[PDB]
RNA sequence: CUUGAGUCUCGUAGAGGGGGGUAGAAUUCCAGGUGUAGCGGUGAAAUGCGUAGAGAUCUGGAGGAAUACCGGUGGCGAAGGCGGCCCCCUGGACGAAGACUGACGCUCAGGUGCGAAAGCGUGGGGAGCAAACAGGAUUAGAUACCCUGGUAGUCCACGCCGUAAACGAUGUCGACUUGGAGGUUGUGCCCUUGAGGCGUGGCUUCCGGAGCUAACGCGUUAAGUCGACCGCCUGGGGAGUACGGCCGCAAGGUUAAAACUCAAAUGAAUUGACGGGGGCCCGCACAAGCGGUGGAGCAUGUGGUUUAAUUCGAUGCAACGCGAAGAACCUUACCUGGUCUUGACAUCCACGGAAGUUUUCAGAGAUGAGAAUGUGCCUUCGGGAACCGUGAGACAGGUGCUGCAUGGCUGUCGUCAGCUCGUGUUGUGAAAUGUUGGGUUAAGUCCCGCAACGAGCGCAACCCUUAUCCUUUGUUGCCAGCGGUCCGGCCGGGAACUCAAAGGAGACUGCCAGUGAUAAACUGGAGGAAGGUGGGGAUGACGUCAAGUCAUCAUGGCCCUUACGACCAGGGCUACACACGUGCUACAAUGGCGCAUACAAAGAGAAGCGACCUCGCGAGAGCAAGCGGACCUCAUAAAGUGCGUCGUAGUCCGGAUUGGAGUCUGCAACUCGACUCCAUGAAGUCGGAAUCGCUAGUAAUCGUGGAUCAGAAUGCCACGGUGAAUACGU
RNA sequence: UCGCCCCUGAA
């Protein structure tokens, strides 16, 4: 919001928003991301079998569903559903999508549920 | 290698043709940069020219120089599968180039006096192939058309050939001729 | 050579000139000699504070005797007998009067001749080769600089060979004309031979030194370009 | 992996601390690399390989390293509970238990990775080529890989409730 | 007893083995026919073959060897190994129901058999190819690869030798342990209603999990996990050799050492480097063009050589018109001689004298000895302070020696697009990833993807300058509108214009269309002075070359101490019979010479340049204004241009050499200054092998200025004038 | 496709 502001010309301004908005397309989805994750979800292996791996040289749980090449690591709770999301996209819809989604409509009521024991 | 279009040169009318063809042919005949003592001769031998021939003013060079040139200049490269240097038919801009050049060649060869009565002479000689710059012509394509092996650098080309759909004989080349 | 040290406008109209005057035609010549004379033996009488780099401004008439310094608490001493000495020095060879002016006030991490001569002394106790370098990068780095680059040459242990030792943290791009890049030199003369050191510290970074703060002249902006008049 | 440098009981030690070379497009180049481990006297120790263009930051790196390379240890006495005769890279390692009053008696690595690791009465021994380097491959066949007492009495236990279940 | 093993039965497929028949294609020979001057070979060639008729081509006949395709990680065998077709004799494998035998098994030193190819003996056979061999070629040589021939041999029969990277570099047997896809061959099942759908065995590839391995990888057909038995190894070279034995007809094979000698030899992998390895991309790198050099002379450096010295250093490019930006003496380190010794140059200590000033002698001066004169600054009036001479040491001085003790500086690849690092991950590690790939750019440039995420240096970037247009300021610069005129920006006037030079405007793939993943970008277009890093500078990385430089300077060690230090006069650096490098000048009419004539830019300047006027053939000298300056002067720009001539001659070209006569700058121009004048008038008629530069205001060519400089530019450095050819294409 | 060899050493 300043790009115009403080590159006042067109063989600046103009180069700034070409380099920049070609970086936020990809990185802008990351930059959502809050503190150190304490829990990682999977829905594949082809490139999501790195979470096996450094999230268990941490031992960051990582919650793995069935997969046709591989066998889960880390604290697992295998749910339907394969990898490649390339021809499970549409099965995740109501599969995993209904129960680690859904997966925090349960945890919200417990959450409250244990905060209302250490209050009293 | 070689990136992008060569230069092209703009260059003016001719004060006594108007021509940028002809003003070429004082280009030629410049030595040590100087357009001022070339433009001399240039006049100097056009008058030559309208006497001991009939001709006109575009025909004292260009019909003259359309019987200098060829239209095929074998060039050099060491490649050719025979160790061969090829023939390459050349483009109509270079066929000026060469004609010109030559006759101003041949006026090196010549002592007759001035530099303007020795290519005029050769040019009024060099309309009916009787000169000794057409003789220059007769060396570059009398070797040309009498002998080819194409610009196709064969064992290299063979290769390519077979691979596409199965010949030997001259084709286009689908792989390199690396 | 392997380096060829551009600064030779890096300190022309990007920072400021270290010794300004004019001289005229014949003139020229003497300016040049006296200045530097001057230098030698100031530089060497001075030691007990951190000299930052002397600067000299001729005005032709006076000379002025500009020493700047990290510690001017020394240099004053008890009244004006410290320093009146010292002016008397650039008074002799320098043929024109002199004038006591200000050193510089401010932390002793900023100027590359303040990170030099410091670690070139230590290397003259004989403590510390490479690891001297390390120390006084962490103090420039922790406060002041935007990077530096420090050159030593290796000599240490009594060793016989030529060696580089060289250290960097933070950028210092050597060609950036909107920075103000510092860069001075000392030589230690040890007895294990002689220890070239080169800092360079990289003080701006978009912010000239005479590429910012100056007065430039001209478009007044006025129609009518006086003349005389009257016809005759 | 997580610390085994922790204050009022840290025991800082060194390993190996050597250069290796790289061949450059101009010259050739010296990476100052070292192994390292610290210890607590009570086990949790590791390894790193830094890389430096200096020494001190060549141990820095490696016991930074050393940290995200703990193995977990636990014993009684001064000495390892089970034999290990595991061979991992091409210097054979081997390792017995021995009771308390014979030293470590070790001039390699396993001198001092047999200190730091809470161990001190170990007997061990090493055949194959000499190279300190790989020795230290002890962490896998020993620290790592152990029996204790109440290991192997859940095996005895487990059989016991199977039988009932049926 | 039957699970191991084996047999029986029934089928199944196959280049399994041995033997005997048989077909055609191809090459060759021989015979006949046709046709004529070449054939063949090669990168070029040559030997060879042809008018006595070849080559090719066609017809007939004959012989030897091998079976195109088929044909495939396809198949079979114990292995070696085994391919047209057919018959005969014969072996092995596998599956299917059952049926039977009943551990009868497994392995194995010795022993025995089988053995590719070459070889050997004996007898047959002989087309092609081919050791040998013979010409030819390539090569310096070429007893070879290459070409033309060609013998043993290859082939058949029988016997013999028994080797091979005899390989899956993997002993054999049995047993297990994730799987996926393909190939191949049996057999059961399924509307077999699908050449097939689902099984289950045998064999065979590829992939890959766990595990193993040092890694590469192996990976159910193991290098995994076990057992059984046998074989072998125990550092390399010495040596699979010697010695003995054994086997063989022999060639040799087989068994198989030691002395001696060395601290490694060796395997796998990593990064870079290199490849007449590959792929990709650029640069006057080449092609295409243009201009030189090497020939000749002169200028300049160097080597060699000589000399008392030819001071020293640099060594393809990156030394050799370089350090040296001009060497008369000096410079100058070098030589020869004169001369000095805490000193020419420093501090300090002690003494005197203030330093000096003008003059004399001797000498080559260096100096040495005088003759007169000076008494500043302070003083206690002695003494000191600057300063001078002398004395004495601690010292001083050294372009004296080590660039393999070093700093500093520089060149170099290279204006290269590369070069790293932090953090994470991968690998036992070295390291890797990133930085690679898919597009793209000048660019590690940008976009996308990918265990990489970030960041630094370099490229680019921002800085100057120039291409425009605007703004100021208008004098010494400009002159339109306005007047003088002397007609000259010469004077007033006018700041418009050019100009100066400070500050801005501007260009960014910004915009238009297409192309390009809708990405970057690329190609045309528009506007503009200019488009696509606009052009030129600065910009020359981190590094490598123990590259150079102790002689610019600095400096560790070393050496010299009535000297190697220091000072002076003379000489040598410009010798010289030569060689090499870098330049310049010619060989001419696009020119020379004579006449007249056109326009410059950028610097320089009171040890200076010097108008004017006078004289001099000239160089220049005298007289003198002006100028530290958009003032004045250097300065008259020169090629060029319009005319006069000469005519293709070594000359009207060209200019070397030397002599005489003069000039200038200097204390003085003898080796060793430059300029001029007249005379003499050179070699050269346009340069081999070879080799170099250059893609545009460049090349080419023509002048001008600057620094160094008392006084020496064909050099370096800079400035303008005129002003191209060629580029298909890599 | 155009044959083509030869190169003392420690940074």
């Amino acid at each position: 919001q300043d790009g115009t502001f403080d590159k006042l010309t067109k063989k600046e301004a103009l180069m700034r928003t070409r380099e920049l908005e070609k970086l936020e397309n990809s990185l802008g989805g990351i930059k959502d991301m809050g503190g150190l994750p304490d829990a990682l979800f999977v829905i594949d292996a082809d490139h999501e079998h790195i979470a096996i791996k450094e999230a268990n040289n941490l031992g960051i749980p990582v919650f793995a569903i069935v997969d046709t090449n591989s066998d889960p690591d880390g604290v697992d709770f295998v749910i339907p559903g394969n990898d490649d999301a390339i021809r499970a996209v549409t099965l995740y819809l109501g599969a995993v999508a209904a129960t680690v989604r859904e997966g925090r409509s349960q945890d919200l009521a417990s959450q409250a549920e244990e905060s209302f024991v250490e209050a009293e | 290698p070689r990136r992008r279009v060569i230069g092209q040169r703009k260059i003016l009318p001719d004060p006594k043709f108007g021509s940028e063809l002809l003003a070429k042919f004082v280009n030629i005949l410049m030595v040590d940069g100087k357009k001022s003592t070339a433009e001399s001769i240039v006049y100097s031998a056009l008058e030559t020219l309208a006497q001991r021939s009939g001709k006109s003013e575009l025909e004292a060079f260009e019909v003259a120089l359309e019987n200098v040139r060829p239209t095929v200049e074998v060039k050099s490269r060491r490649v050719g599968g025979s160790t061969y240097q090829v023939p390459v038919e050349v483009r109509p801009v270079r066929r000026n180039a060469l004609a010109m050049r030559w006759i101003v060649e041949a006026a090196r060869k010549r002592g007759d006096k001035s530099m303007a009565l020795r290519l005029a002479n050769e040019l009024s000689d060099a309309a009916e192939n009787k000169g000794t710059a057409v003789k220059k012509r007769e060396d570059v394509h009398r070797m040309a058309e009498a002998n080819k092996a194409f610009a196709h650098y064969r064992w290299l080309s063979l290769r390519s050939f077979s691979h596409q759909a199965g010949a030997s004989s001259k084709q286009p080349a689908l792989g390199y001729l690396n | 050579g392997q380096k060829v040290h551009p600064n030779g406008i890096r300190l022309g109209i990007v920072k400021p000139w270290n010794s300004t005057w004019f001289a005229n035609t014949k003139e020229f010549a003497d300016n040049l000699d006296s200045d530097f004379k001057v230098r030698q033996y100031l530089t060497k009488e001075l030691a007990k504070a951190s000299v930052s780099r002397i600067v000299i401004e001729r005005p032709a008439k006076s000379i002025r005797v500009t020493i700047h310094t990290a510690r001017p608490g020394i240099v004053i001493g008890k009244k004006g007998e410290d320093v009146e000495k010292l002016r008397k020095v650039v008074a002799d060879i320098a043929g024109v009067p002199a004038q006591i002016n200000i050193a510089e006030v401010r932390k002793p991490e900023l100027d590359a001749k303040l990170v030099a001569d410091s670690i070139t002394s230590q290397l003259e106790r004989r403590v510390m080769f490479r690891r001297a370098m390390k120390r006084a990068v962490q103090n420039a780095m922790r406060l002041g600089a935007k990077g530096i680059k420090v050159e030593v040459s290796g000599r240490l242990g009594g060793a016989e060979i030529a060696r580089t030792e060289w250290y960097r943290e933070g950028r210092v791009p050597l060609h950036t004309l909107r920075a103000d890049i510092d860069y001075n030199t000392s030589e230690a003369h040890t007895t294990y031979g002689v220890i070239g050191v080169k800092v360079w510290i990289f003080k701006g970074e978009i912010l000239g030194g005479m590429a910012a703060v100056e007065q430039p002249e001209k478009p007044a902006a006025q129609p009518k370009k006086q003349q005389r008049k009257g016809r005759k | 992996a997580h610390i085994e440098k922790q204050a009022g009981e840290l025991q800082e030690k060194l390993i190996a601390v050597n250069r290796v070379s790289k061949t450059v497009k101009g010259g050739r180049i010296f990476s100052f690399t070292a192994l390292t481990v610290v210890g607590d006297g009570n086990g949790r120790v590791g390894f790193g390989y830094g890389k430096a263009r200096e020494v001190p930051a060549a141990i820095q790196k490696a016991m930074e390293k050393a940290r995200r390379n703990m193995i977990n240890v636990a014993l009684n006495n001064g000495t390892l509970q089970h034999p290990v005769k595991g061979v991992h890279t091409g210097s054979r390692v081997f390792m017995q238990p021995a009771s308390e009053g014979t030293g470590i008696i070790a001039g390699g690595a396993m001198r001092a990775v047999l200190e730091v690791a809470g161990v001190h009465n170990v007997l061990a021994k090493a055949y194959g080529s000499t190279n300190p380097i790989n020795v230290v491959r002890a962490t896998i066949d020993g620290l790592e890989n152990m029996n204790s007492p109440e290991m192997v009495a859940a095996k005895r236990g487990k059989s016991v409730e199977e039988i009932l279940g049926k």
